[PDB]
């Protein structure tokens, strides 16, 4: 139960995130950047 | 009893030759020689030449043929030598007994099975291990099927020969005679358009047909070594693709590959690749990659070994995908 | 330096193949060991039908040139060849016309009304009526040939003494299915008639650049079969020919090739050939003179059997019903892609399920 | 200098006559008649019936020919009246043809083109209208180019001509005199294997070819008035893909659909999706859908409204993917 | 009721191709009027060659079952109707050979040693030296007939006085390219030479299976063009009908269809169960006494011309050129992905272009 495509994933797994924490304003690819920072 | 492949589908031959009179064996050697690997052996013996019989040597005849014997009510069962000779017939298979239900409103069918072995690994002379599956999967009103085990081998001929439809079978010179296993005695089938899960795992999902099925199961076993579950999955059906099992397998690990003999420009792994990322790319992890063949023509038998995709290629594949 | 007889064999072969004929150009009979036993009545309906092939062969031209129908390839000319022809057959026979042989599956037992569906691009125009043994017009030169063999030999299994009857053009004896065709037949001994219709062109392309040999009849020696050539226009030779070929086959002495020579004061099709560009206007008289409706109207005047009476009231039945075929095909409902779809397989494999349901909901606005 | 598609193909079928004395065409119908479209006419009658000339009806004798005059040097132009007949010539193109080179280690070469007309649209007979692009675009070996506008087509076919190796041209019915468009005289030439923008867009990119790119830009100017800036991108060679553009073009506007005229289990479609998927995975907000037609037999003349895809179809599927 | 003479026809037609024969079973000239012009150091020639294919044949296989050879199909027994017809030709003539003919073209220039790499898959084998007229032989039976009426037109469009000869076996006439290809030469009145060898098998299918005709010689009939049947057991013989054949499309006469009668020694190939396919060893006997060597050997003994201490020379030459031929073949260099990438294309498309540094990279180190 986790939507995002694709570079997404890639992106919160190359920062060091799961990206089940955050909570996708759009299925993030922006607001994962919202998570590093907060 | 324990039976090879080329075993299976002469006994599934013998179960229809047997449960319905209308059906009949016909092509190139197929008599009293029993076929060039056996596949008919002794069926002319036990059924008459009526049944059973030897044409002339003309592929486009051989097609035609059978259409005429279904107009009039028969269960045609015609064989190609090798599937690398099907050029020879694209118009009776794709231009003609393809469309007849089609262009009759349902008043004439085409209740038709084609045999035909084809595959590479055996050193054979030009024209003869090309894959050209990915040909007639791109024609509507055919159905092609392509086993890997001598059980879904017995099952699906028989699922194959009672369709009222055309259906090809394609059969992997390969795995003729590689290894035995149990199959039961008797009729039984095997739906057409169902994949089967080979080997169950739950890191990375590896789609193959045919005799890669088997090289996957080997590069399966090797990533174990190293802690890495994959599940292999087997088309056995090409034409049409079983959907609910591919993406149902994809979802629940996020990565996978696909597999084929042929040439990258050919088979049927484009379309997999494509169904695949229209209904469930919000769950993969790793781009959907493919192991095949250069787009060159089918290698001279010595450069086979190089040429032919085998395990060691799905391993490094496979991982490429773990590490993207 | 040694020569050998190459002149004499391409000579002496083709001798073996001349032209057989019963009536001539002025209708007067010249062959009386070859007549065929027809009743006065059999001979009545062979002109009626004839009569009727040709009036609608005008109107079709008409109707095309309307929009009413579409593709459409013009018979004139060629009404011995193809009537006379299906008049020596049974119901049980099997015909597998080409695209031009639309006349021949009309009289056994197609409804008029759906040839002009099939003209139209319509599938219900394609659904032939059990019990009628007849498949929609072949498309693919070559392809009703080595289809008739595996009927041939399907009618030979079953016991049945039935034959297998097709035809195609002059153009299409190059094919390769033309020559294997008949070489299966051969080779299984299977009650099939190959008839070859030679109205001298393949489009544009005049027979005399399709091949070098003689005749086209003699290209049954090929498979070893017997062949004739016939007058195409000489409607009791047709007849004649296409009867003793029947009584061969369901005799169980293999099929036979019969070459026709014939003509078509028309068209190629009607879509945009121009006759014009490619052969002579006084070539178009020197056949002009050889109508089998002519010859055959004088045979039958000489015995009291026609009057001017009797051909029109077949050229009105004929104009009232093709009216009638018009506005049935007319009525027939719209095709649907649901339509296409259903008749597609017996059972729906996953992907056309999809789109059946997919095509259901735009079907629906 | 305004002209239609027919008019270019013959212009430059003229020009390689003159500059190139090894070239030849032939075919059914093609010397006196000028060809069914008028492609070939006037030819014959400056050039010589031993340059232009007609031949036995018989498609897989034509590509013998083909195949044989270019041993002793020759630069062949054989036409297949129609691509649905190709089916006939299958083994001379793909089984041979264009496996010449290869299986001579490059001592023998095929400076050979086929040209031949498709598409739907025009209320044809059966066979006529088919689209089996996919077919050809297969078998490693060979280039498949279809041109679009009348400036593209003459450009493709004088580089096609001039290749040294086989070159599938196939002209699209509906486009043959639909439209004019200003062609420059004289010779120039347009590289195979490359596509070009046909509009800039700046939030879809929509990869055609064929018909459908005209269907395509048709759509992209409705968009317009909604705000959705399309990319139409036109691939005039299917094989190889310019997988440069097309990448460069989806990986500046993140989202894509790929349209054409064939069948969806057809045509080349699952191809590009494929390549899009492999390469520019990183840079795509929603899935790459395709826009095809329904999995039937192409259908009788008096359906092709419901069943051809049309730009209201690539409005709607345009929508779909950018409201993911 | 009328009968057709079908029965006469079919007589008739059989008559004009009587079997063609210089030299009997014993060595014995029986046509005289006929004999070619060949100086006694041409016959000489043509039994050395003959001697030296049949010791190829025996360590071809030999050399096959030891794993040395790939594939390979057997011409024992074929001698004559081979190395006799090959003998007539011209260093310009073009040669499209099938699967089995490998002698003729080892003949006309491809060095021995590239066709033991042919019959193992190396590319090498197929790359024909410049100016040797002859392509690698052909698998897919049938495609060579079409393709010789191109070369043939070819030849008579540069002017050229040469012919394109072409072999297939009996079961090949079955195919539909045959006939377009022998038809499509008669339309153009095109040099070609079609030879059909008939050793009565097309694997385990007997000839009398493949068709009902009683010649294959007389399938040029279809075509219109002349039809000869020799014995194909007897070189002279063999050559004569090709020489004749060779003056007539050289003179634009036209092609020329030539059936030959032999037989096999041997098993149909090498590759499966073939080599223990069954034989009726009856029939081998019978053939055996009809050796093309036995009655040349004699014709020439008889003459003078031939001694057993010539025999034994040629004998170990062939021998010895036979191990050096597969010696070099083993110092060829294996082949790697990008020699057969580079040799796809003139100029190399995207994708292959890609994938030529991948597997560059994955063969050095
Ligand atoms: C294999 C193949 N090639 C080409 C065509 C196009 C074609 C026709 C369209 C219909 O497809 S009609 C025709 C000429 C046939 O000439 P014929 O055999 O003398 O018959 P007739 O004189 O009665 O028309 C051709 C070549 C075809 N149908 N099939
Ligand atoms: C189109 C086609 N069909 C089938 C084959 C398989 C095949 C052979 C493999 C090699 O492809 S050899 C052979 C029998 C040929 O018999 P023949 O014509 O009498 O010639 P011969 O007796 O010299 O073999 C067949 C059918 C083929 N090569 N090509
Ligand atoms: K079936
Ligand atoms: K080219
Ligand atoms: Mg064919
Ligand atoms: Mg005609
Ligand atoms: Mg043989």
């Amino acid at each position: 139960r986790v939507i995002a495509m694709p570079s997404v994933r890639k992106y919160a797994r190359e920062k060091g995130v799961d990206i089940r924490l955050v909570q996708g304003t759009g299925k993030n690819g922006r607001v994962l950047k919202e998570d590093i920072d907060a | 009893a324990q039976m090879t492949m080329v075993q299976a589908i002469t006994d599934a031959l013998r179960i229809e030759l047997k449960n319905d009179p209308n059906v009949l064996i016909f092509g190139e050697d197929v008599g009293v020689n029993g076929g060039v690997f056996r596949a008919t052996e002794g069926l002319q013996a036990e059924f008459g030449e009526d049944r059973v019989f030897d044409t002339p040597l003309a592929e486009s005849g051989i097609g035609g043929l059978a259409i005429g014997l279904a107009l009039q009510g028969f269960r045609p069962v015609p064989e190609i030598q090798f599937f690398g000779f099907v050029y020879e017939v694209m118009d009776s298979i794709c231009g003609q007994m393809a469309r007849i239900r089609y262009r009759t409103g349902g008043r004439y069918h085409m209740p038709i099975t084609i045999r035909s072995p084809f595959g590479g690994g055996v050193h054979t002379p030009e024209l003869h291990s090309d894959s050209l599956e990915g040909l007639v999967a791109q024609q509507p009103g055919l159905k092609v099927v392509i086993p890997s085990t001598p059980y879904d081998a017995k099952g699906l001929l028989i699922s194959a020969i009672r369709d009222n439809d055309p259906v090809i079978f394609l059969e992997h010179l390969k795995l003729y005679r590689s290894f035995r296993q149990e199959v039961p005695e008797g009729e039984y089938t095997i739906p057409i358009g169902k994949a089967d899960i080979k080997r169950e795992g739950k890191d990375i999902t590896i789609i193959a047909y045919g005799a890669m099925v088997h090289e996957s199961l080997k590069a399966a076993a090797e990533l174990e070594k190293e802690g890495i579950s994959a599940e292999v999955v087997d088309l056995r059906t090409v034409q049409p693709l079983d959907i609910e099992t591919i993406i149902g397998s994809v979802e629940k690990t996020g990565r996978a590959i696909v597999v084929q003999e042929a040439q990258r420009q050919a088979g049927i792994a484009a379309n997999v690749v494509a169904e695949i990322n229209e209904r469930a790319i919000l769950s993969l992890e790793a781009p959907v990659l493919r192991v095949a063949a250069p787009d060159t023509v089918y290698p001279f038998a010595q450069a086979e070994s190089v040429w032919l995709p085998n395990f060691k290629d799905v391993i490094e594949t496979a991982k490429k995908v773990m590490n993207f | 330096t040694f020569q050998f007889p190459f002149a004499e064999q391409l000579e002496k072969v083709a001798e073996q193949f001349p032209t057989f004929q019963i009536l001539n150009e002025e209708g007067e009979v010249v062959n009386e060991e070859a007549m065929p036993e027809l009743s006065d009545e059999q001979l009545k309906e062979l002109m009626r039908r004839m009569v009727y092939t040709r009036i609608l062969d005008q109107r079709s031209i008409s109707l095309n040139r309307q929009g009413r129908l579409g593709f459409y390839a013009p018979t004139a000319g060629q009404e011995a060849s193809q009537i006379a022809s299906h008049f020596a057959l049974e119901k049980e026979d099997f015909i597998l016309p080409g695209y031009r042989d639309v006349p021949q599956i009309i009289w056994h037992g197609l409804p008029l009304y759906q040839a002009f569906l099939f003209s139209r691009g319509h599938f219900h125009g394609n659904q032939i009526p059990e019990g009628v043994n007849v498949l929609p017009p072949q498309i693919i030169i070559g392809a009703q040939y080595i289809q008739a063999a595996g009927v041939a030999l399907g009618l030979k299994m079953r016991g049945k003494k039935a034959v297998a009857i097709t035809y195609t053009g002059d153009g299409g004896t190059s094919q390769g299915d033309f020559y294997e065709g008949i070489n299966f037949a051969g080779a299984f001994k299977a009650p099939a008639i190959f008839v070859v219709q030679n109205n001298r062109f393949a489009i544009s392309t005049p027979v005399e650049k399709q091949t070098v040999a003689k005749t086209l009849a003699q290209k049954a020696v090929a498979a070893g079969i017997p062949g004739i050539q016939v007058d195409g226009m000489d409607p009791l030779a047709v007849y004649a020919a296409v009867k003793a070929a029947r009584e061969r086959a369901i005799n169980g002495e293999g099929p036979t090739l019969i070459e026709t020579l014939c003509f078509r004061y028309g068209p190629h099709t009607m879509s945009g050939d121009d006759p014009t560009r490619y052969r002579s206007k006084e070539l178009e008289n020197e056949w002009a003179k050889k109508d089998p409706l002519v010859r055959f109207r004088k045979f039958l005047e000489a015995k009291g059997l026609w009057s001017e009476e009797e051909e029109n009231n077949v050229i009105e039945q004929a104009k009232e019903e093709i009216k009638e075929a018009i506005k049935k095909a007319d009525e027939t409902p719209k095709q649907k892609v649901t339509d296409l779809i259903s008749i597609m397989f017996e059972e729906l494999p996953f992907n056309l399920k999809e789109q059946y349901e997919i095509y259901k909901e735009k079907e629906s606005k």
